[PDB]
């Protein structure tokens, strides 16, 4: 046994590519499209919950995901290697931040630190990168609201708002015209569900759409009460009953 | 052969009406032997001042460690460094060596950047958080200073007036330790402007 | 073919030819003869020079007083095998006070072999061994194959044209098991043996490598003037 | 130190002191050493300070982890089984000297843990240097059945005793309450019989008292631009 | 601690005191040193209670994992595992333990293991501060294949003297009965045994 | 080994460091140099346990003559110290710590000034016009004190270390064979050959 | 075994080139140019940002130039995560030195050791070199304003006027005509962005597509500034200099 | 394609061509059997005499693990002492820890994960040799077959090696005309039997016939060799079978 | 093409090695399929002796995990046993730790991101099975969590795995569209598994003996598989409705 591949599996070819990288954000292009929008007073990420057999209970699936009470994730390309770095992320939160600091870490650090996991994929010995792209969106006092997309190479970017996966050129295109700096939360929501429908081949309601927001502090989300420093998380997942709400609004 | 008073030295923290004091003594010694008369015992990193008693290679030592620590913190959160993160850091730092620790009793303030809020904090040597709003104690006349503080203290007071009870508590505290005094330094915070002051006091 | 690179690969046919590889240094090898009555076991071996100016290389080895091997094929090898003999009676000998059997000498021989065929980066053993001694059960010879496979034989050959001297021991095998008390009379029949192999050449006094252990012998060496008595 | 824990109805109250010693020194007279491992699980902690903060946030880093990597709400014999074999590891040496207590799926549960790792179970304990004082308040009035109102007065009660009672307890009772279906309410400062009396005198000084020598601005600010 | 543990004609009981002690304070008065490492494999546990709880917790995972792999345990095998423990760390423990289980081809068993780490096989085993007290009455009073009724007694009896003259033994008298029938649970109040 | 001194004037550093090596009962010798270069403007002095002096002298001298190559530079008398506190300091936690304490005298020819450093065998270190280590201090900081100005001359500081030499051999119970004096200035290290 | 699976990332050509250098220096000029320019005065360091969407964030972003410490930056050009990796490197080793010393890491030391990481990766460890080339703008008390780059090879070497990543030949002529040595910064802020401006692939040089930093001798005496624009100041900078 | 040249790589069918491969050296091998009697097992194998210099009895193959397990295999030899050599670790340090002796079933995993292990990963090569193997448990008795797969079942009987399908026709003939058991000596006798049968698809050279047995009641639940006296008896029994 | 024989991305962004695996998986040529009770969660899988020479009892695919998880494995028994030996040490090793039983979910987690490993690191292998974990979570009821060499994994109100798979879905699936149910609205277990193997047989038109099969219930606080005479019992009740 032992791991004898401790040789780089991502190399360069004489044109300059990292076939690895471009492989995998082609794999990253399969997937199915998600997306985030930057509010004044908020963010919102969303996506499909393309279930793969209706016997499958897709609310047992968490595309959208809690990294810290006020950072959330979504994704597009492979699943599991969503689900492990979320693990990873969730941990190096803690580790390398909450444990010396005693706070949560700002987004773009966190960002940061999912960046480097995700860039090491990219040229340690005997693995190949991750085939994900991530959008990361969240709150902290000294940045406020941001959105960030993390690619297979390492490499994030700070967004308005856009797209990945499947529909993502479109999408990109649908939220160029309807972007601007003055929208407020819910105007967000209702554009990302216009933006989703457009990508969503079957059925579109709460039970097929995930969607989380970055927004105000919930207080009844805590669980506890008596320091009145510690107002709540600000990521809250929608409910099926919440998204459908807004689809007859639509 | 106690660590901790093998070189001597006091620091004094205090809260105040939009405003923090910290100060410190400034002797240095080989127990009986007075070394040095210039040895400061208060850093600061950016608007956060650290006061460090006990051993004075650890008090040096621990300066240079945070002064690192606060950098690399600058450069990757774009943003200098607050009082109570600080704090934490601080504690976190010192619990890492929980079974071989720096003999320290460092206090921390400052004014939050942000809220406006003015902060101190005080620690064991193994990294025990004291958060109080009136005053931090810490060094080898630690007793002493606590008497002066408890009596001397009052809340809210102004600037000026704030140095004076810090400067009153500090001084008399020294004169009743033969490990204090020899010189002591006064720092008035405000959120925009900081004053030192070197204070006249008996060398012996 | 495509299937020889390393010995971490079976062929389709379920062959290891790195093994089969190490087993044909052997067949290169120059011939050495085995072969025991019940109170003796004989080693003979044709020792090859380089050229006329050079010794004949040494294919004769003890590993303890009851214990030796002769060797054919890859010489560092030997040495590396021979070693690890000589340590594993030692031990045996320090913490029981107890001399080796042969059939265990075998065993370990054996297991030390196989490791070698099953991992990456290692490669066979390019080399054979005939190993003779006397224990608790009197007299054993033993063939080792660096593939692992280890024989415990009345008589044997190994090297090039050893094909001649097995058939001869082959036919002799009556006879020679019967040579009881007599030393001189074993030999003599090894020697005999070993001349089946021979061909253009024949045993000069320092061509000829002989070693006998037994009843009331510790494992020793003839060379030089004292194997002229048999030539 | 003075810590208690009391089971009642429907949940788990627990109260301490707020005086930490350096010696016989009070370091500090507003301690708080009532700590949060997760939303519905405290434990109050007694022994060396560092120890009983330390402990408690590393495993309640550890539990939160463990919660989002189960999708479930955390529950109290985790806490436990993780507090005691990192501290039996440590032989003792990490002295931190704890009564756990919450509510979780599973339903309400009180328990405490010494230094060395050992555990116990209990509808009411007590631990730290004023244990002894808080115990005889436990043992003398302590009833099966007690309302959430009875065990807050119980558990403050046995705080009482030991703050009155021992050196090594003080100043005021802070408590926490963990009801089965509630969020949990962290009561700080909940009594507050030991307010200093006014002093005789001020000792605000006349301005210019002090003799100085130098006098400097001190800069704070980064390197300027221009 | 006062424990025992007694084989009789349908099995075992295992009986315990409930008194935890640091120094003179009574830590604990209900304690439960009866303690479930398999659903018919017990054990009393004497000595540091930090060690006994970790050995105890550990086996029960060495156990659970054994049931997982090759079906139930046997009380030896059990005992096996507790004595590995026992023994390779004499140097750190102080741990007294009695293991005691019922199988259908074995019935009732009882095995002690001293602070050494040792293993003894015994129709019955005393341990803990307070067995000293009560070495002449059970060996004047054991009889081999006793029934569920005399062997609840003479445990009740053992143990009521145990903590009558053991300053360190007190509290209840915790019993665990270990048959065909399943597990049953027993304790016994000071009123009950202080006046036998 | 036993006294070491420093003191700091106007344009130069000088150190003096006993003679004498006394291995129990016997003084083996009364020549003994225990200073090191470390750099054309930096010298150290040293004293402590047996052994350890020499091997940490020659230690830091090692490290500073790297730099000095790599670099083609000479590090500043601040540097220098500051390397040699964090030695120590690194030093007192390891399994067997260096019992060394250490002068530092260097002359800065950036801001044109002369230096003295004094650090102890924990890492402790301090800035002086003048220093010592051990018992040195006790009889000489009083005359020091009374008689030092930080505008002597090299020949006004040779005077007063000449008395404080003197103090040392009427009240000092053991004797050390003399003073080793050095001078540290503009032009690099020169010894004073009597003394 | 694995050894089938192995690209040798550490061998010579039969020319005597390290193929994965090679490459990556190829991948690294399709990347957004980076100029740097020292003056008398101060350095400047302009660079390219890699053709920009309209929903990007611009303002809370950093891309190509990043603070190493108070008195050295860099300029980036090749993979951004690669890059990071090493600039945190940078960072740790200029606070060490800074403890160990108590005086700031002198521009070239940091340099040195950066390079002989990179170097490391072109002769053991069968692992990619990091696909990064970095442009070096810093200050110290020994050789005062220093420009220097860095390769994929390791090897570094100092300018007066340097760029990075794409259209590096036509912006180095364009560099050379023009700089002069007794040059101030105000000039070559105008001369960097002039630069740009030519060698670009975009249609033209807005304020959203750029990053832009200077060091400074520009504060209150003996002392050094470091400035990152902000992206109002590139846009004030590009009219002011009749670039829009 | 390419997918045979490399262990632990799927083909596009999904199979590992190097395990298929590993099997081609057993089928190569001598036969070797197991039988599951009434209160235990037998073992039997084929030695192949090479020469007359083969000194007869010497050359033993059937192997033993603690006191109650035996092991018999075809293939390449060394492959199985190593197998039996890692047998004999886990049983010990089972009796080591748990104090009883390993029961069968738990032996067989422990052989199986071993062997599967050698297809996780392309530094190693699988096992070249199939194993049967079983004894006596506190369960009663046990037969076991595992191949380089790592795959492993419970047999009535078994058989591998060149003549394993002549073999396994005569091991589904005694399972069905004794449908209610076979006794421990019957059994020696049957395997003695398959083994001369089987010996007809190996028939240039002669061959030495060796047997083994665990049974509650003839050996007391250990595994012992047949000699002498019960092996000769059965000799006869099969050169009687074969005219 | 070595893209193919170790598991790094295809030009297209596919993983061969993974996608092979998933073809080994169907090597054993069974079916298996799980449901949903009130009160319980059963699996029933397809059991084939072929050679007369084998010990039947010894012949299974389903494991007991812990107490409570049960385990179905579809795909080459190697495999199978590796995975089963791993889970029974992971769900000790958890109790041991946190002092609760491990969830069925939880352990379908841990065997999907050890899987997601083989899926990355180049010298692991991915297994050729996929995992059907069952069991009455305390927590959550009943509860069917299935593991694939991907490493994906999912909660499942039924499921079914093998070749056939395909048609026993939709089998279950038109009965769920019926029903308008989560599960199978059935107060014993004996019924539900009565249930199971009724639909099997419609999906693949198959009848079934005692020895045929291969059954596997969880209740609350036991897993446990069924003899061929429980079976037996089950399908003399089916035959007489
Ligand atoms: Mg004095």
């Amino acid at each position: 046994m032992t791991d004898r591949y401790s040789f780089s599996l991502t190399t360069f070819s004489p044109s300059g590519k990292l076939g690895q990288i471009d492989y995998a954000l082609t794999a990253v292009k399969q997937g199915v499209t998600s997306l985030g929008i930057k509010a004044t007073n908020g963010v919102v990420i969303a996506t499909e919950k393309k279930s793969s057999s209706p016997l499958a209970m897709s609310e047992t699936l968490s595309k959208v995901s809690l990294l810290t009470p006020d950072i959330g994730a979504v994704y597009s390309g492979m699943g599991p290697d969503y689900r492990v770095l979320v693990d990873k992320s969730r941990k190096v939160a803690h580790t390398s931040y909450k444990r010396i600091y005693g706070e949560y870490p700002p987004t773009k650090l966190l960002v940061s630190e999912v960046a480097k996991i995700m860039q090491e994929a990219t040229q340690s010995g005997g693995v190949r990168p991750f085939g994900v792209s991530l959008l990361i969106a969240g709150h902290d006092e000294f940045n406020g609201f941001s959105l960030y997309q993390v690619d297979p190479s390492g490499s994030y970017f700070p967004w308005k708002a856009t797209a990945i996966g499947k529909g993502s050129v479109a999408a990109k295109t649908f939220l160029e015209k309807r972007w601007n700096d003055e929208l407020e939360l819910e105007d967000a929501i209702h554009i990302a569900l216009l933006t989703l429908k457009e990508s969503v081949e079957g059925e579109f309601n709460g039970d097929t759409i995930e969607l989380a927001i970055i927004g105000d502090e919930n207080p009844d989300l805590l669980g506890y009460t008596g320091i009145p420093t510690d107002k709540g998380p600000r990521f809250r997942k929608l409910t099926s009953q919440e998204i459908n709400d807004r689809l007859e609004a639509l | 052969s106690d660590p901790s008073s093998i070189n001597g030295g006091i620091v004094v923290a205090m809260t105040g009406k939009d405003c923090v004091a910290i100060a410190c003594d400034l002797r240095l010694g080989s127990q009986s032997l007075g070394v040095s008369n210039k040895f400061e015992k208060i850093f600061h990193y950016g608007h956060v001042f650290l006061g460090i008693t006990g051993l004075a290679t650890d008090v040096t030592t621990l300066n240079e460690m945070f002064r690192y620590k606060t950098n690399l913190y600058k450069l990757k959160e774009e943003r200098a460094i607050e009082p109570e993160t600080f704090t934490q850091l601080v504690s976190s730092s010192l619990y890492e060596r929980r079974f071989g620790p720096y003999f320290v009793g460092p206090v921390v303030a400052g004014i939050n950047s942000k809220s406006g809020k003015p902060f101190i904090a005080g620690f064991d040597l193994i990294g025990c958080i004291d958060e109080a709003k009136d005053f931090i104690v810490s060094g080898t006349a630690s007793d002493q200073l606590f008497g002066m503080c408890e009596s001397l203290y009052e809340p809210n007071l102004e600037p000026e007036d704030l140095f004076e009870t810090i400067s009153q508590a500090l001084l008399n505290a020294a004169d009743r330790d033969a490990l204090s005094g020899w010189g002591a330094v006064v720092y008035i915070i405000k959120k925009d402007e900081v004053v030192k002051r070197y204070l006249k006091m008996r060398q012996d | 073919n495509n299937y020889d690179g390393d010995t971490v690969t079976f062929s389709p046919t379920g062959r290891l030819f790195q093994v089969e590889y190490a087993l044909e240094a052997i067949k290169q090898g120059s011939v050495t003869v085995g072969l025991r009555s019940n109170t003796h076991a004989v080693l003979v071996a044709l020792k090859r020079n380089a050229d006329e100016l050079s010794s004949y290389q040494k294919k004769i080895i003890k590993c303890d007083e009851h214990m030796g091997l002769s060797l054919a094929g890859l010489a560092p090898d030997a040495r590396v095998l021979s070693n690890y003999l000589r340590q594993q009676c030692n031990y045996s000998s320090l913490v029981f006070n107890r001399k080796l059997a042969v059939e265990r000498a075998g065993h370990l021989l054996c297991d030390k072999a196989q490791k070698n065929t099953q991992s990456y980066g290692g490669r066979p053993y390019g080399v054979g061994l005939l190993i003779i001694g006397y224990d608790k059960s009197g007299a054993h010879l033993l063939e080792f194959q660096p593939s692992g496979n280890v024989t415990e034989l009345y008589g044997t050959a190994i090297g090039a044209r050893s094909q001649g001297a097995k058939t001869y021991l082959e036919r002799t095998l009556d006879t020679f098991i019967k040579i009881d008390g007599n030393p001189d009379e074993l030999i003599k029949a090894g020697v005999e043996a070993i001349s089946q192999s021979l061909r253009d050449e024949s045993l000069t006094v320092d061509n000829l490598s002989i070693a006998i252990v037994g009843k009331d012998t510790p494992f020793t060496i003839y060379d030089g003037e004292a194997v002229a008595k048999y030539i | 130190t003075t810590i208690v824990g009391v089971k009642f109805n429907n949940g788990v109250v627990i109260a301490a002191d707020t005086r930490s010693t350096q010696g016989p020194i009070v370091a500090d007279k507003n301690c708080a050493k009532l700590h949060r491992i997760s939303p519905k699980i405290w434990c109050a902690g007694a022994g060396t300070a560092a120890d009983t903060e330390a402990v408690t946030q590393l495993i309640g880093s550890n539990i939160e982890l463990h919660s989002l990597y189960t999708s479930r709400e955390p529950r109290v014999v985790s806490a436990l089984q993780m507090l005691k074999q990192h501290l039996f590891k440590y032989q003792g040496h990490i002295g931190a000297y704890l009564i756990v207590a919450g509510v979780d799926p599973t339903g309400s549960h009180l328990f405490s843990i010494h230094a060395d790792g050992s555990t116990d179970v209990g509808y009411y304990l007590s631990l730290g240097s004023g244990s002894l004082a808080a115990m005889a308040v436990l043992e003398s009035h302590w009833k099966q059945d007690l309302t959430k109102e009875e065990a807050i007065k119980l558990a403050s009660d046995a705080i009482q005793a030991g703050i009155w009672n021992d050196l090594g307890s003080g100043s005021n009772v802070d408590v926490c309450v963990m009801e089965i279906g509630k969020d949990a309410e962290y009561l700080r400062n909940y009594l507050t019989p030991n307010v200093r009396e006014e002093k005789q005198k001020s000792y605000k000084f006349p301005r210019g008292t002090t003799a100085v020598l130098k006098e400097s601005i001190v800069n704070i600010c980064d390197i300027q631009e221009e | 601690t006062s424990i025992m543990a007694v084989t009789f004609k349908d099995g075992v009981i295992l009986g315990a005191d409930s008194r935890t002690t640091t120094g003179a304070y009574i830590a604990n008065r209900v304690t439960d040193k009866l303690t479930r490492v398999h659903d018919k494999i017990w054990c009393c546990r004497s000595g540091s209670a930090a060690d006994t709880q970790a050995i105890a917790d550990i086996v029960q995972y060495h156990l659970e994992l054994y049931t997982s792999q090759y079906g139930t345990p046997s009380t030896e095998t059990a005992a096996s595992v507790f004595k590995e423990l026992c023994y390779e760390n004499k140097d750190n423990l102080t741990a007294g333990i009695i293991v005691a289980g019922y199988d259908d081809k074995n019935k009732g068993e009882v095995y002690t293991i001293p602070l050494g780490g040792s293993v003894h096989k015994l129709p019955y085993a005393i341990a803990g501060s307070g067995s000293t007290f009560i070495y002449g009455y059970c060996d004047k009073n054991f009889r081999e294949n006793m029934s569920k009724e005399e062997t609840v007694d003479f445990i009740k009896h053992s143990l009521s003297q145990a903590i009558k003259w053991d300053g360190s033994s007190g509290g209840v008298i915790r019993m665990v009965v270990l048959t065909a029938a399943g597990v049953e649970r027993l304790i016994f109040y000071p009123d009950e045994y202080e006046q036998l | 080994m036993d006294i070491i001194l420093g003191i700091r004037v106007q344009d130069s550093v000088i150190l003096a460091s006993s003679k004498a090596v006394t291995r129990g009962i016997s003084v083996l010798k009364d020549s003994d140099d225990k200073t090191r270069q470390l750099s054309p403007h930096t010298l150290m002095s040293f004293a402590g346990e047996a052994g350890d002096t020499v091997q940490f002298a020659e230690y830091i001298q090692a490290n500073i003559q790297l730099y000095s190559i790599r670099e083609d530079y000479e590090l500043s008398p601040q540097a220098v110290s500051s390397f040699v506190r964090q030695e120590l300091a690194k030093s007192i936690r390891s399994r067997r710590p260096y019992q060394v304490n250490v002068l530092i005298g260097g002359y800065d020819k950036k801001k044109n000034k002369p230096e003295l450093y004094q650090i102890d065998y924990l890492g402790t270190k301090v800035e002086l016009p003048y220093g010592a280590h051990g018992y040195s201090g006790f009889y000489t900081f009083s005359l020091l004190d009374h008689h030092y100005r930080p505008d002597m001359t090299t020949e006004e500081g040779l005077d007063l270390l000449k008395l404080c030499v003197q103090e040392l051999e009427k009240r000092m119970p053991m004797d050390f064979k003399g003073v080793i004096v050095k001078i540290v200035d503009k032009d690099g290290i020169r010894q004073v050959d009597d003394f | 075994g694995s050894r089938r699976y192995d690209s040798r990332t550490t061998i010579f050509s039969p020319e005597g080139r390290l193929y994965q250098v090679e490459y990556a220096l190829e991948s690294i000029s399709h990347a957004g140019t980076a100029i740097g320019i020292m003056a008398s005065d101060g350095i400047v360091l302009a660079a390219e940002r890699k053709v920009t969407s309209t929903l990007l964030e611009q303002d809370t972003s950093t891309e190509k130039l990043y603070k190493l410490n108070d008195k050295i930056a860099v300029a980036v050009a090749g993979l951004t995560a690669d890059a990071e990796i090493l600039i945190n490197t940078a960072r740790i080793h200029a606070q060490n030195y800074l403890k160990t010393y108590n005086e700031d890491i002198p521009v070239e030391i940091l340099v040195r050791r950066l390079s002989d990481i990179k170097q490391g990766y072109t002769q053991h460890g069968g692992l990619r070199p990091f696909g990064v080339s970095f442009i070096y703008a810093g200050y110290d008390d020994r050789y005062g304003y220093q420009l220097y780059t860095s390769n994929p090879s390791g090897n570094y070497t100092g300018w007066k006027a340097i760029s990075v990543g794409a259209n590096t030949s036509a912006a180095q002529t364009l560099l050379q005509m023009d700089y002069k040595d007794d040059m101030k910064v105000d000039d070559a802020i105008e001369l960097a962005l002039k630069t740009l401006s030519k060698t670009t692939d975009s249609s033209a040089l807005t304020y959203d597509r750029l990053e832009f930093a200077t060091i400074r001798k520009g504060a209150n005496d003996g002392e050094v500034y470091q400035k990152i624009f902000k992206p109002q100041e590139i846009k004030d900078i590009l009219v002011k200099t009749g670039i829009t | 394609t390419g997918y045979d040249l490399s262990n632990s790589v799927f083909s596009p069918d999904g199979r590992n061509f190097q395990v298929e491969y590993a099997v081609k050296a057993v089928e190569n091998g001598t036969t070797s059997i197991g039988i599951k009697c009434n209160d235990g097992v037998v073992f039997a194998v084929e030695k192949l005499i090479t020469s007359k210099l083969l000194v007869p009895q010497k050359n033993v193959k059937i192997q033993v693990v603690d006191r109650h397990i035996g092991c018999v295999y075809s293939g390449l030899i060394p492959d199985g002492r190593h197998l039996v050599n890692r047998g004999r670790e886990e049983a010990a340090s089972f009796k080591k820890l748990y104090k009883t002796p390993i029961p069968i079933p738990a032996f067989a995993d422990r052989l199986g994960q071993y062997v599967q292990a050698h297809t996780l990963y392309n530094s190693v090569r699988p096992f070249g040799v199939s194993t049967i193997f079983g004894g006596v448990d506190k369960n009663g008795a046990h037969l076991y077959m595992l191949e380089p797969s790592g795959s492993y079942w419970g047999y009535k009987g078994a058989a591998t090696g060149k003549g394993r399908q002549s073999a396994k026709a005569e091991l589904e003939k005694l399972v069905d005309h004794h449908p209610e058991g076979l006794s421990a000596r019957e059994a020696v006798k049957q395997a003695a039997k398959i083994i001369y049968l089987a010996h007809e698809d190996n028939k240039e050279k002669d061959f030495e016939l060796e047997i083994s047995w665990c049974s509650l009641s003839e050996t007391n639940g250990l595994h012992k060799f047949v000699k002498g006296d019960l092996l000769q008896e059965a000799i006869d029994f099969a050169q009687k079978e074969i005219n | 093409g070595y893209d193919r024989h170790i598991t790094i991305f295809s030009p297209e962004g596919r993983l061969y090695q993974v996608e092979y695996a998933f073809k080994a998986t169907n090597q054993t040529n069974i079916n298996s399929l799980a449901v949903r009770g009130k009160d319980c969660t059963v699996v029933i899988s397809q059991k084939k002796v072929p050679d007369k020479l084998l010990d039947p009892t010894t012949v299974s695919y389903i494991f007991c995990i812990s107490r409570t998880i049960g385990m179905v494995v579809n795909g080459p028994i190697p495999d199978a046993r590796n995975a089963a030996l791993r889970a029974k040490a992971e769900a000790a090793e958890f109790r041991y730790k946190y002092g609760y039983d491990m969830p069925c979910d939880v352990l379908a987690k841990r065997m999907a991101n050890l899987s997601q490993i083989y899926t990355q690191r180049a010298y692991m292998r991915p297994l050729g099975v996929i995992l059907t974990f069952v069991s009455v979570d305390e927590e959550l009821g009943p509860s069917i969590y299935k593991t694939d060499p991907a490493g994906y994994y999912v909660g499942y109100k039924a499921t079914a795995t093998g070749p056939k798979q395909q048609e026993i879905t939709t089998n279950l699936e038109n009965h769920f569209k019926k029903s308008k149910i989560d599960h199978i609205n059935e107060e014993s277990w004996e019924k539900v598994v009565e249930f199971a193997i009724t639909h099997m047989i419609d999906a693949l038109g198959t009848e079934f003996s005692k020895n045929d099969l291969e059954v596997g219930v969880a209740t609350k606080d036991k897993f446990f598989t069924l003899s061929a005479e429980n079976i037996e019992e089950r399908l003399v009740a089916i035959a007489e409705q």
